């Protein structure tokens, strides 16, 4: 039991630290926003 | 100033609100455009 508890806690800590240290993990969501923003910008440029 | 007026500056027609500007473009510069490529800042002919 306690070995499994230690492994679980260590795994959670590793997930937290790795998620903090890697910036490209959350690209997908970020990508979404970029698309919309870029699209809107393009439309504005069409007025010129 | 400071109301919805139809303005005509040197044949440039438009409708909007004219406010005192804190922009500091150089004396030779006359007009001011924006991201959408339209004039948003102007310099009066009679009084600079």
């Amino acid at each position: 039991q306690k070995l499994i508890a230690n492994q679980f806690n260590s795994a959670i800590g590793k997930i937290q630290d790795s998620l903090s240290s890697t910036p490209s993990a959350l690209g997908k969501l970020q990508d979404v926003v970029n698309h919309n923003a870029q699209a809107l910008n393009t439309l504005v440029k069409q007025l010129s | 100033k400071n109301k919805c007026v139809n303005f005509n500056f040197n044949g440039l027609k438009g409708t909007g609100v004219l406010t005192e500007s804190n922009k500091k473009f150089l004396p030779f510069q006359q007009f001011g455009r924006d991201i959408a490529d339209t004039t948003d800042a102007v310099r009066d002919p009679q009084t600079l």
